[PDB]
């Protein structure tokens, strides 16, 4: 079939590219025919046009106590062709109530061309920008086929 | 069938079944996993204790000034000021009756100046202790 799902491999919160795990074998990542990650630009590549299912997950933690607060964006931008994916998730201040967890989830039907490249771009804007990093293996961008091959 | 190959390995139900060494950053610590998990990374505030390797999962101490809150450390917390004590998963302020001055001392009673026959010149804090000395003789 045509599907595919990627785990972010950044920790930190740094503007810029996410890189991302295309090993199959790994924990949660799969990656079927038709579908490559080139590791030069960190985008993945989807040979086969149609109308395909991109879901988002965002998810962070809270690693410094007391510190911490404003909102981290992510955006899906497509190389050939300004944002066609886009989720806000915002941090909670630090107060007696503990929130140490953020979370977001984002998917639509998108149509790809032949051979679009797919990358998704962080820009968080944050009063301290350490104390919050992303959960290892909880950011993923998934994508499976819908148009009938 | 795929269940006799060992910690550090995993089989890829792609590739016929067989046993395969696992991806340069991941992890198999049991049994006849299907996928090597991801190594955990340090960084930020918190430091590599064990590195990466094919059979034990990396383990991360924080950054020198600061000290693991939590499970697995999950959080980092500052080392505690002045009349503080760190009460493993959070730090109370001192206690009622008790003093700490250091970074990262252990909050103490005050001093007794009953058993020292004298009286209290100044009451203590969680900052500081207290100081004896003679009562109002004059
Ligand atoms: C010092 O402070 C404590 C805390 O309120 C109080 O109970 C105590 O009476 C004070 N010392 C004196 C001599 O009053």
């Amino acid at each position: 079939g045509m599907f595919a799902q990627l785990v972010a491999q950044n920790v930190l919160l740094i503007d810029g590219p996410l890189s991302w795990y295309s090993d199959p074998g790994l924990a949660g990542v799969s990656l079927t025919g038709g579908l490559s990650y080139k590791e030069d630009t960190k985008e993945l590549v989807v040979a086969k046009a149609g109308v395909y299912y991109v879901f988002f997950q965002l998810e962070l933690r809270r690693v410094v106590a007391g510190e911490g607060s404003g909102s981290v964006s992510l955006a899906l931008h497509l190389q050939p062709l300004a944002a066609a994916l886009a989720l806000t998730v915002d941090l909670p201040p630090a107060s007696s109530e503990a929130r140490n967890s953020a979370f977001g989830f984002q998917g639509r039907l998108l149509h790809l061309s032949a051979g679009q490249r797919l990358g998704v771009h962080l820009h968080t804007e944050a009063r301290a920008r350490h104390a919050w990093q992303l959960t290892q293996g909880a950011t993923v961008l998934g994508l499976f086929r819908v148009t009938p091959e | 069938p795929c269940s006799n190959c060992p910690a550090g390995t995993f089989c890829d139900n792609n590739r016929n079944q067989i046993c395969s060494p696992c991806p340069p950053n991941s992890f198999s610590s049991a049994g006849g996993q299907r996928t090597c998990d991801i190594c955990r990374q340090c960084k930020g505030v918190f430091r590599t204790r064990k590195e990466c390797s094919s059979t034990s999962n990396a383990e991360c101490d924080c950054t020198p000034g600061f000290h693991c809150l939590g499970a697995g450390c999950s959080m980092c917390e500052q080392d505690c000021k002045q009349g503080q004590e760190l009460t493993k998963k959070g730090c109370k302020d001192c206690c009622f009756g008790t003093f700490n001055d250091q970074k990262r001392g252990i909050c103490r009673p005050w001093t007794n100046c009953s058993l020292d026959g004298k009286s209290v010149l100044v009451n203590g804090t969680k900052e500081r202790d207290v100081v004896c000395g003679p009562s109002p003789a004059d």
